[PDB]
């Protein structure tokens, strides 16, 4: 792609876009997860899923 | 805070005052994703077939003598009080 494309690409982007892709992609999605080292302090699944919605709206 | 409390067992999140531990992986799921009802009924009965095969006699002996001296009890108690059992 030439810059030129790229740049037109990019400018179409507003923040209803970035909306609607993080409520359909991000917004209380499953997750995989991956630990190494000492990871006694991390919490269970549930407990870590449960972060990824907030519950005020 | 401070207050330079005492000793205990339990600690907190990240310190939970264990043994150091090492090459322990650990694999699960999400509960979305597994089914619940998923081979409920024939682990339930397996397990439960085993306890009562296992434990059994334990509770089965105890109860069964002091069933049988209560009813010896009670008729041996109603025939005394009786009219030939007076005599
Ligand atoms: C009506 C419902 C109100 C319940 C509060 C609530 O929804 O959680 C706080 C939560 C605040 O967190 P957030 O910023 O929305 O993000 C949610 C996270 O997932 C953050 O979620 P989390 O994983 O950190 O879980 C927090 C949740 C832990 O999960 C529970 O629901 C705990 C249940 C314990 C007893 C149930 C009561 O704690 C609470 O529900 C709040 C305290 C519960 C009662 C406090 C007792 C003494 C104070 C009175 O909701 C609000 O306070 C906003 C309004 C929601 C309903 C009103
Ligand atoms: C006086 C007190 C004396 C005793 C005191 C201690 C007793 C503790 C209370 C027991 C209550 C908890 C309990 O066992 O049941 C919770 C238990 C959940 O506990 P869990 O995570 O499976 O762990 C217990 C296992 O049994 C793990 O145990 P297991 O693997 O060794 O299996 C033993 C199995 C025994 O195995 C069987 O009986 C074979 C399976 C036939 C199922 C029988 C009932 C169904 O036990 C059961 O699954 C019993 C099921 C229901 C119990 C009835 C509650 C009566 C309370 C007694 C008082 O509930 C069920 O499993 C219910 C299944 C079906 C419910 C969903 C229905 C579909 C949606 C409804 C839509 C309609 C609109
Ligand atoms: C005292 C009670 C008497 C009244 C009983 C009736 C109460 C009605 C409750 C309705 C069912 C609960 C629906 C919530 C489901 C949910 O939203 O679960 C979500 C939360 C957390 O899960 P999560 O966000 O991490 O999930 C992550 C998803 N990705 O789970 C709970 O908070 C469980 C709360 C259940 C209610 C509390 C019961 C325990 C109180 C009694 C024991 C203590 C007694 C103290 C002396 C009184």
């Amino acid at each position: 792609m030439s810059p030129q494309e790229v740049d037109l690409r990019i400018g179409q982007i507003t923040e209803k876009d970035v909306a609607r892709v993080a409520s359909e992609m991000i917004w209380d999605k499953d997750i995989a997860v991956s630990a190494v080292g000492s990871i006694e302090g991390l919490l269970d699944y549930n407990r870590i899923r449960s972060s990824i919605s907030m519950n005020r709206w | 805070g401070g207050a330079a409390g005492g000793k205990t067992y339990l600690g907190w999140w990240g310190h939970l005052g264990g043994p150091k531990q090492k090459g322990i992986i650990t694999y699960s799921l999400s509960p979305f994703q597994q089914r619940p009802m998923a081979g409920f009924f024939k682990t339930s009965t397996q397990n439960m077939f085993r306890r009562v095969m296992t434990e059994g006699l334990y509770v089965a002996i105890p109860f069964g003598i002091a069933y049988y001296i209560y009813c010896w009890g009670k008729e041996r108690n109603e025939f005394l009080n009786s009219k030939h059992g007076r005599h």
